[PDB]
């Protein structure tokens, strides 16, 4: 993933979805973050109550998909 | 029929590449007559089996090698399809009838024990003591 | 532990064999061992028997249960699992882990 | 390929800079990819060929590649680069050569793998049948191993005459024999476990003895000498007699 | 405490056939798999034992019990284990 899935997505745009963010970042992930013009990338974390660094909030937008009990009432 | 002919050369003769092509070491014709008795059967089968293997390979190069079709080619292919070795195999010697099934095997065991009778490391002085084609001479 | 087991073996006058089980073990060697035990009549002490595959533990359960039943009825000739040839037994055997 | 700057300028430079620029950056990346193909072909045609041979203790010689790790990994990223190029948009010329190169490499790979695994099997089986007593006790699979040895020596001499592993692997007759030899060796292992159950029955205490040291124990060739160093791992405390 | 006797008495009163049993371990993955395939094609009952150990066969089970591979009716599965964390919840999310 660190070498292939990068150069494939970076040169052909396969969208490179990542699903195991746990506040640890391979340093190589960042300079790719910030050159095919057909490439997007959506990444997400798993465990709630994150402790993201101040700068990791400066780069990417943060959305909480915690549902709740309140939302649970409308589905019920 | 055709393949196993060449395949049994690689399967049987590969163990008897010496025996179908062996020559006695020259001690020469020695004192013992029974030794010279043994000798003349040894050269019987060895010449015979040498003739047999020629037939096996010249058919082989007829099938998977470059050679025109001769008369003996059709006779041997119908014989190998008939599974009976033709009259030439019967004219040279008299083994069992079913030329394909376990017929090499009867000759196989005979030629194994024959090689032991010639050179056992105990039959070098021609002292050895079903595989005989002429017991009355013995 | 192993010293007390070996001392009981020594004072009984029997020969004890200690082995060291590990995660790289397989049941073929355990079966070889148990067959040697039941054939000779020596004692066996599998030190660190726990640090082994749960899988191996399971199949060893069947093997040891077979030989335990075999010794129970005081039968001279018995049948060992996974091994077709019938095999004998000598009473003064034992297992320790 | 034959004109002057007056002509290239008669072609309007600013108006056709779109086209000339597509072609310009395309050709720059084309020089990049063209070197990427050229140097890799130059290296791959002059690859290293050093092999470690087990020994000369017979007429032929059997070798193995102690660099095949390097060979295989460089092959992997080679096909990686070649597929990456072919996938990028600016690779019009290479399709003719790159495909043939990839094909040769891909075939030599799996041929090498099958060959080397069968070599491992045979290198395991050799010293078993070097011994005389066991070869006499089991004559059948001994001569079966002789047949596989003759086939093996033919393949080895074909390798030696090739002198280049890529054509040696491009040989087609090879691929047929290897799996048949594998299944035959499996039959041999079945018979060998039969013989192992046969060998275990003799003298229980040998159960706490491994295989090769047991073969050594059974190959005494002498009354005192052979066993005088083995009493310890056969009894409890006796060492000399 | 074990309901294995009870479960077997149950397999004798409503069901007509004695259940098949495999104790979890080595030489048991393929053994448990082949007896499960036999239960798939017939519709018998299988009793796994000691699932607190030999957990590598557990993650396979959830893939086996699926609508894709069709199973004959009357085939039930009974699992027994103990308190072992690091137990993937594949079946823990889908079981009784």
């Amino acid at each position: 993933f660190k070498d292939m899935f990068l150069k494939y997505c970076m040169e052909s745009g396969l969208t490179l979805i990542v699903e195991n963010i746990e506040n640890e970042v391979d340093p190589m992930m960042d300079p790719v973050l910030e050159l095919s013009k057909e490439f997007k990338l959506f990444m997400t974390c798993r465990l709630a109550n994150p402790s993201f660094s101040p700068e990791l909030s400066a780069k990417t937008t943060i959305i909480d998909f915690t549902v709740t009990q309140s939302g649970l009432e409308q589905q019920l | 029929s055709n393949e196993m002919a060449s395949d049994l050369i690689k399967q049987l003769l590969e163990d008897s590449e010496l025996k179908n092509k062996i020559f006695n070491m020259e001690d020469a014709e020695n004192k013992g007559p029974y030794q010279n008795v043994f000798l003349q059967e040894i050269e019987y089968m060895n010449a015979l089996l040498s003739e047999i293997v020629k037939d096996l390979e010249e058919i082989g190069q007829g099938l998977s090698g470059l050679l025109t079709v001769s008369e003996n080619m059709e006779m041997i292919i119908e014989s190998i399809a008939l599974s009976r070795v033709p009259a030439s195999w019967q004219k040279l010697a008299y083994p069992s009838k079913r030329g394909l099934q376990s017929w090499l095997a009867n000759l196989f065991q005979r030629i194994e024990q024959l090689n032991i009778f010639r050179d056992d490391p105990y039959s070098i002085p021609r002292v050895v003591m079903s595989r005989f084609f002429n017991p009355q001479s013995f | 532990k192993t010293e007390t087991v070996k001392d009981l073996g020594r004072t009984l006058g029997v020969f004890v064999v200690v082995t060291n089980c590990s995660d790289q073990h397989r049941y073929r060697d355990m079966a070889k061992i148990f067959k040697g035990l039941v054939q000779s009549g020596l004692w066996g002490c599998f030190d660190e028997f726990n640090r082994i595959d749960l899988e191996v533990l399971s199949v060893v359960a069947m093997q040891v249960e077979s030989i335990t039943t075999a010794r129970k009825q005081h039968m001279k000739k018995f049948m060992f699992p996974e091994e077709e040839i019938e095999i004998e037994l000598i009473p003064t055997v034992s297992y320790f882990i | 390929d034959q004109f002057y700057i007056e002509e290239i300028m008669g072609a309007k430079l600013l108006d056709f800079r779109e086209d000339i620029e597509d072609i310009t950056e395309s050709a720059d990346k084309q020089l990049k990819i063209r070197t990427g193909l050229d140097e890799i072909n130059l290296y791959w045609n002059d690859m290293q060929f050093q092999f470690g041979i087990w020994g000369k203790r017979d007429v032929p010689c059997m070798l193995n590649g102690l660099i095949v790790g390097t060979i295989l990994e460089r092959l992997e990223e080679d096909q990686l680069q070649l597929s990456t190029f072919n996938s990028q948009r600016h690779v019009t010329p290479f399709k003719a050569e790159v495909e043939n190169l990839i094909r040769t490499f891909s075939d030599v790979n799996d041929t090498l793998d099958m060959w080397v695994k069968v070599q491992k099997l045979w290198t395991s089986l050799e010293p078993v049948f070097t011994g005389g007593d066991i070869a006499r006790q089991m004559p059948l699979q001994a001569k079966q191993f002789q047949g596989i040895d003759k086939n093996w020596m033919k393949i080895m001499e074909k390798a030696v005459e090739t002198k280049k592993v890529i054509p040696c692997c491009q040989n087609d007759m090879l691929k047929d024999f290897l799996p048949d030899l594998n299944r035959k060796l499996e039959d041999c292992q079945k018979m060998l476990e039969a013989y192992l159950e046969g060998k275990r029955k003799k003298f229980p205490r040998f159960y706490f003895v491994s295989n090769p040291t047991l073969l050594k124990i059974l190959s005494q060739g002498s009354e005192p000498t052979s066993i005088q160093e083995d009493f310890e791992k056969l009894f409890d405390a006796i060492t000399k007699v | 405490a074990d309901p294995t006797s009870s479960i077997d008495e149950l397999a004798k009163k409503k069901k007509k056939f004695p259940c098949e049993k495999v104790s979890m371990g080595e030489g048991q993955e393929r053994v448990a798999r082949q007896v499960i395939m036999k239960g798939f094609v017939e519709g018998g009952w299988v009793i796994l034992q000691n699932c607190h150990l030999g957990l590598k066969f557990m993650e396979e089970i959830e893939t086996l019990v699926s609508p894709i591979n069709q199973i004959h009716e009357d085939f039930r599965l009974w699992i027994t284990c103990e308190q072992h964390p690091k137990f993937p919840l594949g079946l823990l999310q889908k079981t009784l």
